[PDB]
């Protein structure tokens, strides 16, 4: 039943607040927590993300940042009134140093976060697991976010751990140490999460600039894509059906190998059933900067939203697999699952969201590894990482784990 | 507002020296396969 | 085929329970008397599906050597085995099975009670008349059906009055079997009883009595 | 008499159970509050339909049934529905964390936490029986609960209920929908249950789906449509057990004459007629009997023309006379070529249950005055197993998803043990087709 949401750092809290704004409108929850919708479909699975005292629905959301300024901006927002004030865990000094987030300032704050996590988990008949939004290029979302994952994992080893991780890009952010932070975090995510949606800033920037023809993209423009994707991927969890209805059934059907749990999210439109089906598998619609045609799909989930024929969706889905059989792993029969929800997202009448476990995701990891290795070979800025406690061997272990991850994807890409 | 760094690792060489320009003025970790242990 | 019989006889000692039960079934279809002693040994098999096939095969061959082992198979834990043994005992028709089959009419399982009743009628022993008269009052219609039929098949007059009561049964097939059984018994005991029913009796019972006196004249 | 406990496991089992007991109630004249005005005895009734319903002192007729699920959602609908008062609240048993499509969670880690309560409730149910004949177990092959918890339950039942017959109505998976790992759960559950089951009736969801589209003109069949059709078939099978009649064939006689051979205990069911309510003349005994041999009416996608029969049973219901069945059977023998094995006894076993088929009001089926269900033990069923085994093989060869199971209290060697057992079962079917 219940999912506990946690958002950590600058990126994590900005995209997290956008997620709550988007799903709050879909569920008829106003900024005061009152329900003002006109459908029982909305409140069928409302308890998955919202707590009840009765005349009020409150997001089961925990907001964390070492920099206090972030909690201020979220509180000033439209829905910066729905979040329970006691669930905001703010420090005083943030600085894109993974070691400070994972071992220093972040470690000093983590137990207070766990106290709130513990308090939320006490009021849940059937806790499904955890959903974390964060970026991997920073110091808090990355270093503290993965510390929170590790600590939560060893306190709740029987609960599914899910993340929406924002992969950094030099085309969006000027911070030189982001490859280090991303690599250190990817090592944690490989061992401690069940499913990670890779939201690539490289792909988001390319989409806004090249596809959406926005010559001046802001983080708000990138986050519009993120929120539309996050709403779509959680549709299965928020409404009735059968397909990937909870975090465990989803992970059991999406993850063939424990370490291969990094998903490539897609969205259409950026508007017929054949169009939504075709545009969903188009490289230009991927939220990870990887060409799916340059790899194979191990498992895929597609969520269609709107008024359309479930008969024609079945026809089109059978057809897309038939035409592109070469791009799907032949040794995982019926590896594409479809879900069709009647409620479309705000502003669209028909939409579809793709969630693929594709070996093409190795292209994103290769990009981070190439940057990390270029930095690490010259031992650039290592001093201020080891100066915060961290060991040099963690860099080596993280690099080797990520290269092992790449080779596994390549192994199954070429397999019978 | 997006502040882009990139042109490729040439930005890295330019920043290793820019870091040394500021100087001129003046714990147990996760192991590989540790998560796999959860499948025994 | 003699080499085929010898092959199935050896298969009765195979490690597989499927191989053993198929061989017992095949030996019953073949019907060679060479298989009688090996099939009697298969009646003491650890698996019930094998014991039941062996019991059925023994009825098909019909050797009297199997009468005592099949009588022991009537007191078996599995109802499929007791059904298959009761059926085989009636088929062989040895009247050593009359007393064991009489006790089998009081069996917890309906298939056994039906099969024991028809087996008693096949044997046609007069000893089974009092126990089959009590089977006419059975909770199940199929058991009453086979008991009525068996009483007619045996033909002892003690069953006349209870068969006339069965003409007023709730089940239509039971009433017709009882009427056929009364006709099969025949004689002055049935004729005098039909004379009473033709004037006093009502419904199907009256109809049967009037039809009996129409076809039984001078 | 001979009582029968029905056990409904997982979502498919419970939802099918709802369709069955809704139909049983209609067929027998039992109201949703359990009252049967019809029943003469208030402490009992007519003690023939008492095989499936116990009777309270108040005159309440309660199903001898247990509903079990690892998640509460499905059974909570039974607890708050039209039949919230038909069943006892302790006959509805639910965990909080479902098996998440994982056999190992259903059989080991999660299933353990409920098994003892289920067996205690079965031991209580058994106490109210004069002579328990056995169990009727409804479950999906694909689900974690339907596969794992059913196998666990079947193993535990065998300790002190071994001498009792166990029959299972199993939902064979079809992707049109499927969890990717359903072939794993399917092979795993078939292997573990095989030695503790007397007969298993498979119902291929794709076959039922296609009958709904073609025969009932339902463009998008729901599980409700599917379950209503399945329950009509279940009813025809169990009718001999719930209705007094001279021509009705008892469980012992039917199970012995359809599955006399131990491992090969999977018969193909065919039901006729399936007619839409939207339409209608009267189908004769010969016409419905002819329809039994058309592949469109089969419950499992298969061709009995490609295999050999080991046994065949015909379960008629309604306005059916024995002489008309004999004439219809004689006719089909002169047209159709029903090939039996060279060692099996040839011939058809026929059971005629007098009460005709009842339709659920609103249901897409027309009311017919006569219907039949054919159960044939054919070697053609190996085709259905081959399909499941092949999908299992593709994934297992790469060890895809295996970690989910090995992390939930199960050993990897159990996959190969289960698969080798299925390969032996396939070989058994080839051996009888001699
Ligand atoms: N005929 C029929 N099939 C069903 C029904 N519900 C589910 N199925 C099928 O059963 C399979 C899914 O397994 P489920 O029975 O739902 O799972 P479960 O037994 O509850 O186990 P968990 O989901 O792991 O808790 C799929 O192949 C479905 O198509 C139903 O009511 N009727
Ligand atoms: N998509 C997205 N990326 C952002 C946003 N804000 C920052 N980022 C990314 O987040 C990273 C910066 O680290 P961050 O977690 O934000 O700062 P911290 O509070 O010191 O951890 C870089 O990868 C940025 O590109 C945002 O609102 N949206
Ligand atoms: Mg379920």
């Amino acid at each position: 039943r219940e999912i506990v949401h946690i958002q950590a750092g600058q990126c994590g809290n900005q995209i997290g607040a956008k997620f709550w704004e988007v799903i709050s409108d879909e569920h008829g929850i106003d900024p005061t927590g009152s329900y003002h919708g006109d459908s029982d479909l909305q409140l069928e699975r409302i308890n998955v993300y919202y707590n009840e005292t009765g005349n009020k629905y409150v997001p089961r959301a925990i907001l964390v940042d070492l920099e206090p300024g972030t909690m201020d901006s979220v509180r000033s927002g439209p829905f910066g009134q729905i979040f329970r004030p006691d669930n905001f865990v703010f420090g005083q000094s943030g600085g894109n140093n993974w070691a400070k987030g994972h071992y220093t300032e972040g470690a000093e704050l983590v137990d207070s976060v766990l106290d709130v996590v513990r308090k939320e988990s006490e009021s849940c008949d059937c806790l499904q697991g955890f959903q974390l939004t964060h970026s991997l290029g920073g110091g808090t979302g990355s270093g503290m976010g993965t510390l929170l994952i590790s600590k939560i994992r060893e306190e709740y080893p029987d609960r599914i751990m899910n993340t929406f991780s924002v992969m950094p890009s030099p085309k969006v952010s000027d911070t030189v140490v982001e490859p280090y932070n991303a690599t250190l975090s990817v090592h944690q995510l490989v061992e401690n999460t069940d499913e990670t949606y890779c939201i690539d800033n490289e792909a988001l920037y390319d989409i806004c600039f090249r596809t959406l023809k926005l010559t001046t993209p802001t983080y708000g423009d990138l986050n519009h894509l993120v929120s539309a994707t996050m709403s779509g991927v959680t549709t299965c969890l928020r409404f009735p059906g059968q397909l990937n209805a909870d975090l465990r059934k989803l992970a059991v059907n999406m993850v063939p190998f424990p370490r291969l749990h990094f998903f490539m999210p897609g969205f259409a439109p950026l508007l017929t059933v054949p169009e939504l089906t075709q545009q969903m598998f188009d490289s230009k619609n991927m939220m990870a900067a990887c060409d799916p045609r340059h790899g194979r799909y191990l498992t895929v989930a597609a969520i269609f939203r709107g008024r359309m024929s479930m008969k024609e969706v079945d026809e089109q889905m059978l057809n897309v697999q038939n035409k592109n059989s070469s791009y799907f792993v032949e040794w995982i029969p019926n590896n594409v699952k479809t879900a069709v929800c009647d409620i479309p997202p705000r502003g669209l009448k028909m939409s579809a969201t793709f969630i693929g476990n594709s070996t093409a995701i190795q292209e994103l990891f290769k990009r981070i590894s190439e940057q990390f290795t270029a930095m690490f070979r010259r031992k650039a800025f290592l001093h201020w990482y080891t100066g915060e406690g961290m060991d040099e061997m963690e860099f080596t272990e993280a690099e080797s784990n990520m290269n092992d991850l790449v080779s596994e994807y390549q192994q199954y890409q070429d397999a019978t | 507002p997006i502040k882009a760094a990139i042109t490729f690792e040439d930005y890295l060489e330019e920043q290793i020296q820019l870091e040394e320009q500021e100087l001129k003025q003046k714990q147990p970790f996760l192991k590989r396969g540790e998560g796999l242990a959860r499948f025994t | 085929d003699p080499e085929k019989v010898e092959m199935y006889i050896k298969n009765l000692q195979d490690d597989s329970t499927l191989v053993r039960s198929i061989a017992a079934a095949a030996l019953g279809k073949i019907g060679d008397e060479r298989a009688v002693e090996p099939l009697i040994k298969a009646l003491k098999d650890e698996d019930s599906r094998v014991r039941a096939q062996a019991a059925g095969a023994l009825g098909q061959i019909g050797d009297e050597r199997a009468v005592e082992p099949l009588i022991k198979a009537l007191k078996d834990e599995d109802p499929s085995v007791r059904y298959r043994a009761a059926e085989a005992l009636g088929k062989i028709g040895d009247e050593r099975a009359v007393e064991p089959l009489i006790k089998a009419l009081k069996d917890e399982d309906t298939t056994v009670r039906r099969i024991a009743a028809t087996a008693l009628g096949k044997i046609g022993d007069e000893r089974a008349v009092e126990p089959l008269i009590k089977a006419l009052k059975d909770e199940d219609a199929a058991v009453r059906l086979t008991a009525a039929r068996a009483l007619g098949e045996i033909g002892d007059e003690r069953a006349v009055e209870p068969l006339i009561k069965a003409l007023k049964d709730e089940d239509a097939y039971v009433r017709r079997a009882a009427a056929q059984a009364l006709g099969k018994i025949g004689g002055e005991r049935v004729r005098a009883a039909m004379e009473k029913l033709a004037e006093t009796g009502t419904g199907f019972a009256r109809k049967v009595a009037v039809n009996y006196l129409e076809t039984h004249k001078s | 008499m001979r009582e029968c406990i029905s056990i409904h496991v997982g979502q498919a089992g419970v939802q099918i159970g709802n369709a069955c007991w809704e139909l049983y109630c209609l067929e027998h004249g039992i109201q949703p509050d359990g009252q049967m005005p019809s029943d003469k005895t208030i402490g009992g009734g007519d003690d023939s339909f008492n095989t499936f319903f116990s009777e309270t002192g108040a005159g309440k007729h309660v199903p001898r049934a247990v509903f079990v699920d690892l998640e509460p959602t499905v059974i909570d609908e039974v607890r708050t529905g039209t039949y919230r008062q038909l069943f006892h609240p302790e006959q509805l048993i639910t965990g909080k964390e479902d098996a998440a499509n994982n056999y190992a969670r259903g059989h080991y880690t999660i299933g353990k936490e409920i098994i003892d309560l289920v067996l205690d409730r079965i031991r209580k149910l058994a106490d109210q029986c004069t002579g328990l004949q056995g169990f009727l177990v409804f479950h999906s092959f694909g689900g974690g609960t339907g596969s794992g918890f059913t196998s666990l339950l079947m193993e535990r039942l065998s300790v002190d209920y071994g001498k009792k017959s166990k029959l299972e109505f199993s939902i064979y998976p079809a992707p049109q929908s499927t969890a990717v790992v359903e072939p794993y759960n399917s092979i795993l559950t078939t292997h573990t249950t095989l030695e503790h089951s007397d007969c298993a009736f498979m119902v291929d969801n794709e076959a039922i789906y296609d009958i709904c589209r073609r025969n009932l003109d339902i463009e998008r069949p729901t599980y409700t449509n599917l379950n209503r059709l399945i329950s009509q078939i279940v009813s025809s099978i169990t009718a001999s057990l719930r209705f007094d009649g001279a021509l009705n064939v008892d469980l012992t006689e039917f199970q012995t004459n359809l599955v006399p051979y131990p491992r090969i205990h999977f018969p193909l069911a065919t039901y006729a007629p399936v007619i839409s309510a939207e339409k209608h003349e009267q189908l004769s005994v010969a016409e419905i009997t002819n329809a039994c041999f058309e592949p469109a009416n089969q419950m499992v996608k298969c061709d009995p023309r490609h295999g050999k029969y080991m046994a065949c049973c015909l379960l008629y219901r309604g306005d059916v006379v024995p002489k008309d069945v004999n004439a219809a059977i004689a006719t089909i023998k002169t047209k159709r070529s029903i090939q039996f094995v060279d060692w099996c006894p040839t011939g058809f076993k026929v059971g005629i249950n007098y009460q005709p088929p009842t339709v659920v009001p609103g249901g897409d089926l027309a009311k017919v005055q006569r219907a039949v269900c054919m159960l044939s033990n054919t070697t053609a069923i190996a085709e259905a197993w081959a399909r499941l085994d092949h999908k299992f093989d593709l994934m297992y060869a790469k060890r895809a998803f295996v970690h989910w199971y090995v992390g939930e209290g199960m050993e990897e060697g159990e996959f190969s043990e289960a698969r080798e057992d299925m390969a032996a079962l396939e070989k058994d079917y080839e051996e009888v087709g001699v």
